[PDB]
DNA sequence: GGGGGGGGGGGGGGGGGGGGGTTTGGGGGGGGGG
DNA sequence: CCCCCCCCCCACCCCCCCCCCCCCCCCCCCCCC
């Protein structure tokens, strides 16, 4: 009933009463028994929310606000008591409350997931609970430029300084709920709004997706202002020296921290690859092209001018459409007349995990500004410089054990972390002739090859899509990395035979899957075929076999049904599908796979003046490959007006014709 | 074997009637409407042998402005537009649509035959109108 | 349990134009110099407004249309007047942005 | 039945020119001239409503000064349907 | 704007208004089955000050000394009652459609 | 015994009707005979001169749908049917005949 | 290893219910009579 | 020239619409050939 609820709504109201206040003889002043109900209070905590599965004193305490009002200011207070102390050196006591503070915030930040097993009242509480955090982060990143990061910082060096054997496991314990904390603040993001689907939907969808309380903006959650308030506060050296000093009970919360930190920011951002004037004046001719394009497409007169149109057919029959361009264009009529058709084709549909570049979409970007661009893309390099190879050795011989029992969440995080850093380094490397290959060497060593080969087989066993996706992303910079290598040189001979047999179908089998799935699932498949195609070559067990596992109808699918996104495609990706296509079509010659209308439909649309870019060195790439295309097939059209029919169809899986539609004799 | 972009409800080809504008709208000269009509004596080679609505185009250009003003009379003066303007009188809104398509198509065909200096880009942005005058009797 | 559908924002798409004016017109707004009559100790004049905003606790900024007509080749001022209703909540967040770094008391009504 | 407080010397002063979004939901104290008066009509003050369908009635609602009272849907059978005010338990005040 | 559910508790927020009074379409919360039944909250919800304000064309600009033509001009914010009657205004701003709501 | 009641039916590409006479021997008809590609021509026309008559004889055959959807429902019908297939290896059946 | 058949989800159509759609007085301007 | 008059100006059925329910189609999964 919910006279429990407002019961445990005032318990917690007088609780938060207890924790402190201002005083007015302004600064915040600690309650009589401060540490007992801090204790309490946390307490409320296991005793219901935990224990019965409810949430319930997560909202409560966020209703009374306790987290902003009375604990952050106890750790800032405490933090400078400290911090001048330190200078000028009853702290044995205050020592305990802004650690059970510091257990509190790790409470209440501490990330929410929805399943199945969650309670009804956990899952009905999601939204609200996930806005309250989004406060909490804002004003943890906020508030006096976020000194309470310090204040976590100079609890962790508060045990740094014994020895590595006295810490304690309540010393090594206080360690990773410290790097818990820091997790927490940066893994706090807006949630998704989740509906009911019993009832239908009106005659308007969702009027906007926006899940913020009205005093957050997300720029405050962006993460602008955590690298501000992470230098302003130095975890970032925090960090470094303590990955520095790595010589393992943390290990796993230190790998997390720095996946939280990748798992949505691009690696090209940190590279330039009047100057913002320059690049809008840009930007803008190139909308101007669309402009222009849309004017084309536009009547010269008033919507109520509309003559008609008659399309007699080469047959005795007419249409009519309105359209005054489409009058003197029979192009336009036509598509017209096809728009215009109220029938579709219904299409069928298609979580314990965060956004990232695994689900987000293909062109979303975090805009740095640009000392906040500094201090990131330095951070992650002095780590890259320092702690990568130890770190990911220490975790990856971890994960060599208990792989039967890595949660999925833990699986793909890590696999992220491999194949962002990876990246990015193999991309520092390629402008900076100062970076080196080698300060990533710890990815190739064979059981990092071993464990990821392990996880994307048993993800694709399992059918687990999410860490196949992941494992197929690490497959990708592996071997992009490998190729670095083969130029750059033993190693390399070894992975290209340890991934022979079995492991080669499984990587021709996404590919075949991929079609089924969606956008950056595709995408990470054509990425990976093209490293693994290129590889092979670099190499060239036999070529023309394995790549015969790739020329088959539903990668040529995937492949179609990825292109099907060109307009949202970047270049180099179209590039990619053109290259894979150069080799099936102009080098392999299996050119009967391809005399298919839906990637005629696709060529014309691309190469439409409302298609791509007239500029584009894809269009380039496209228009050669559509010349010598319909130049073949016009060939195979004369030598076999059977053709006609066959394209509009599968090909003919009965060997018997099938060979002489393949070929024509 | 092809489709046909007809005037709905009057078997007219646009296309043909699109060719039987653009050859009016260029190699029309001014003397064709002094034969047309009276004062046929007052002929002037220094005004009326101008290609007339070539220099209205170009002047038109120049100024960069989108209308272009035709007295309907001057269809039925050259040979290859006597029907159309029977044609624009009886289907008006088609046959506009026509005559300022063709307009625009004009401006680009006489700066790409010039290969000319002049925008492109502004000629494709402009929209273009016929206005049509002294129709018939009031 | 209750059958039901989780709604995204991550795959939403963001105008790279209207970020981009963002960008420029939140670079212009944090330095764009000038001074008169004086030594070359510019003034830099729309961040001193947002201080002599915070100073009075306005919520109001004016800007000159032709200082962002000089800016950086005009191409921001001939965006911001051709398509203003287009680009006014990308410059409100770049303001936003702008007043969080060098005034953040005036984020609230404080 | 009932006590009102009056809050009688109030600080702050508006001019109905003065008042704002900011003084919205606030106490103020205004002055000006009563320009136009209308009757002393009775309206209502607490309210018990009857749903046409189901066991009609519906607890007492509070009447304030700005709309009329909404019943979105019946709290008896959880639904839409007419709605009526009780006769028995419903009680004025004076308005103008 | 912000909204809370007749039938369940929950609250919308930050609601952006069109030309209408623009309520939720879809209740946030699963559980809940509700599309379009709302209270609004006053308290948390945000105003602006708004004031229309109509202008005519100016007296030495009328082309003959004929009837001026009229628009319709909105102020918001600290530019509210700035203007008056009678007064002769310089304006900047958006030239704005407005539909029949 | 009984009085009727009312049911909406509904139509769909059946395969017969792909196979009708304004089917796919439309297109052996004409096919060849409408469609022209050229060097003289630049790849998008040549594109469109295909579409035109594969959208134009779609319309005819079944108006209904959109040309994008009558060519998924066409490969789909393509994958399965046993008819069409017995007629399309005819089609490369009568060409090894030749 | 591919195609058919069974089972479940999702969308579209059809029906049913409901709500909406000139007199009298006063002030000020403008014109006429003493 | 001054004052009074008088004239003007103003305050039950049918359609659209929405909600609910049922059927049919299309996809996926499993078995059979
Ligand atoms: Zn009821
Ligand atoms: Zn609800």
């Amino acid at each position: 009933a919910d006279f429990s609820l407002t019961v445990l709504r005032a318990r917690i109201a007088l609780l938060a009463t207890a924790i402190g206040g201002p005083d007015y003889t302004p600064p915040y002043k600690l309650g009589d028994d401060c540490l007992a109900c801090l204790k309490d209070l946390k307490r409320w905590f296991k005793l219901v929310d935990d224990q019965q599965k409810r949430w319930d004193v997560a909202m409560a305490v966020a209703e009374y606000r306790i987290l902003t009002d009375d604990l952050l200011p106890i750790l800032i207070d405490w933090e400078n008591k400290c911090s001048l102390a330190a200078k000028l050196a009853n702290k044995a006591y205050y020592d305990k409350i802004a650690l059970n503070c510091l257990q509190l915030l790790v409470l209440m930040t501490w990330p929410l997931i929805v399943t199945e097993q969650s309670s009804s009242n956990q899952i009905t509480l999601y939204g609200e609970l996930k806005k309250h955090q989004l406060v909490y982060k804002k004003t943890i990143l906020s508030m006096e430029s976020g000194k309470v990061l310090r204040a976590a910082i100079r609890l962790a060096l508060d045990v740094i300084k014994i020895d590595r054997l006295s810490r304690t496991p309540r010393d090594n314990m206080v360690l990773k709920l410290v790097l818990n904390f820091f997790r927490n603040v940066i893994a706090i993001e807006p949630g998704e709004f989740t509906i009911n689907t019993k009832k239908s939907m009106p005659k308007k969808g969702i009027t906007s997706i926006d899940t913020l309380p009205p005093n957050v903006s997300m720029d405050d959650i962006s993460l602008n202002t955590v690298i501000s308030s992470f230098h302003k506060n130095k975890v970032f050296g925090f960090l470094l020296t303590l990955t520095s000093s790595l010589s393992d009970f943390i290990n796993i919360p230190l790998l997390e921290i720095m996946f939280y930190f990748t798992k949505d920011v691009n690696q090209e951002l940190l590279f330039p690859r009047t100057s913002a004037g320059f690049e809008l004046s840009k930007l803008l001719q190139k909308e101007h092209q669309m402009r222009k394009n849309v004017i084309k497409h536009t009547s010269a007169r008033h919507s109520r001018f509309g003559g008609l149109l008659s399309i007699q057919t080469p047959d005795k029959t007419r249409l009519t459409v309105s359209g005054s361009q489409a009058l003197v264009d029979e192009k336009i009529a036509l598509q017209k007349l096809d728009d215009s058709k109220k029938w579709n084709k219904r299409i069928i549909k298609k979580e314990g995990l965060p956004n990232s570049l695994l689900n987000s979409q293909t062109g979303k970007a975090i805009f740095f500004t640009e000392s906040n661009g500094k201090h990131f893309k330095e951070f992650i390099n002095n780590f890259i410089d320092s702690g990568f190879n130890i770190l990911l050795h220490s975790v990856t011989n971890y994960f060599t054990t208990e792989q039967d029992r890595m949660v999925t969440l833990e699986q793909v995080e890590y696999l992220l972390f491999f194949a962002w850093f990876v990246k990015y380094q193999l991309l520092r490397s390629k402008i900076d002739n100062s970076a080196d290959i080698k300060q990533v060497s710890e990815a190739l060593k064979e059981v990092t090859f071993i464990l990821v080969s392990s996880l994307l087989r048993s993800a694709y066993d399992l059918k687990n899509w999410t860490v196949t996706h992941a494992g197929m992303i690490a497959f990708n910079e592996l071997l992009n990395l490998v190729s670095r290598t083969k130029a750059a040189q033993d190693i390399e001979f070894i992975v290209s035979r340890l991934f022979s047999d079995e492991r080669i179908q499984l990587l021709s089998n996404l590919p075949k899957i991929g079609s089924k799935y969606s956008l950056q699932f595709m995408k990470s498949c054509i990425e990976l075929t093209h490293s693994v195609l290129k590889v092979l070559e670099q190499y060239s067990v036999n070529f023309q076999k394995v790549q015969a596992n790739y020329m088959t109808e539903p990668v040529i699918e995937t492949y179609i049904n990825f292109l099907e996104r060109f307009r949202e495609l970047e270049d180099d990706s179209i590039k990619k599908v053109f290259s894979f296509f150069h080799r099936v079509f102009v080098q392999a010659k299996e050119q009967a796979l391809l005399f298919r209308f839906d990637l005629i439909i696709l060529l014309r649309e691309m190469l439409s003046p409302d298609g791509l870019d007239r500029m584009s060195r894809s269009r380039k790439y496209v228009s050669q490959f559509s010349d010598y295309f319909l130049a073949r097939l016009k060939k195979r059209l004369k030598k076999s007006p059977a053709w006609f029919v066959g394209l509009l169809f599968p090909p003919l899986h009965n060997s018997e014709v099938g060979f002489y539609q393949r070929y024509g004799e | 074997s092809e489709p046909l972009r007809i005037i709905w409800g009057t078997n007219v080809s646009i296309q043909e009637c699109t060719t039987n504008f653009r050859n009016f709208l260029m190699s029309f000269k001014y003397k064709f409407r002094k034969i047309l009509d009276e004062r046929e004596e007052f002929i002037n080679n220094t005004t009326d042998e101008e290609l007339y609505y070539i220099k209205q185009l170009n002047e038109m250009r120049e100024l960069g402005t989108s209308n272009l003003n035709l007295d309907a009379r001057n269809l039925l003066a050259y040979k290859q537009t006597e029907d159309l303007y029977h044609q624009l009188l009886n289907y008006p809104q088609e046959v506009i649509s026509i005559m300022d398509q063709t307009i625009k198509d004009c401006m680009v065909s006489l700066i790409v035959d010039n290969n000319l200096d002049y925008d492109l880009d502004e000629i494709e942005t402009k929209f273009y109108k016929v206005r049509p005058y002294n129709v018939g009797s009031c | 349990s209750f059958k039901s559908r989780a709604l995204n924002h991550v795959k939403k798409v963001d105008d790279v134009t209207g970020e981009k004016v963002r960008e420029a017109f939140e670079q212009f707004l944090e330095d764009f110099s000038v001074q008169s009559t004086d030594t070359g100790e510019v003034e830099k004049v729309y961040r001193a407004q947002i201080e002599f905003m915070k100073i009075y606790d306005l919520n109001t900024i004016y800007i000159d249309y032709q200082h962002l007509s000089m800016r950086e080749n005009g191409a921001l001022a001939m965006a911001i007047s051709e398509q203003y209703y287009r680009f006014l909540p990308f410059l409100q967040k770049g303001l936003r942005r702008v007043v969080r770094k060098y005034a953040p008391e005036l984020l609230n009504t404080s | 039945s009932e006590i009102h407080v009056r809050i009688s010397d109030f600080p702050t002063i508006y001019s109905l020119r003065e008042l704002r979004e900011s003084n919205l939901s606030s106490l103020v104290r205004v002055t000006g001239v009563v320009t136009r008066r209308t009757g002393v009509f009775p309206q209502l003050k607490y309210v018990k409503f009857n749903c046409l369908k189901c066991g009609s009635i519906l607890g007492p609602f509070f009447q304030d000064s700005n709309e009329e009272i909404r019943i979105s849907f019946c709290t008896n059978c959880k639904s839409k349907g007419p709605f009526r005010v009780n006769g028995e338990k419903t009680v004025y005040r004076n308005y103008q | 704007a912000s909204f809370t559910c007749d039938m369940c508790r929950a609250i919308v927020d930050n609601v952006e208004q069109s030309f209408k009074y623009t309520e939720p379409t879809f209740c946030p919360n699963p559980s809940c089955e509700n599309r379009a039944f709302w209270t609004l909250n006053v308290t948390r919800s945000r105003f602006l000050d708004w004031q229309k304000v109509r202008i005519q064309e100016n007296a030495n600009e009328i082309p003959t000394g004929s009837m001026p033509r009229t628009l319709d001009v909105i102020l918001r914010g600290d530019s509210v009652e700035r203007a008056k009657p009678g007064d002769r205004c310089k304006f900047t701003g958006v030239e704005i459609v407005v539909p029949d709501v | 015994a009984i009085t009727a009641r009312k049911r909406r039916p509904q139509v769909k590409l059946t395969a017969e009707k792909l196979l009708s006479d304004k089917g796919l021997p439309y297109v052996l008809k004409n096919a060849h005979k409408r469609i022209r590609i050229s060097s003289k021509k630049n790849s998008y026309d040549n594109l469109s001169n295909i579409i035109q008559f594969y959208q134009l004889w779609a319309h005819e055959l079944f108006p209904k749908a959109k040309f994008k959807d009558f060519m998924k429902i066409c490969q789909t019908v393509g994958k399965t049917d046993p008819v069409l297939r017995e007629y399309r290896v005819s089609l490369f059946r009568d060409e090894m005949g030749m």
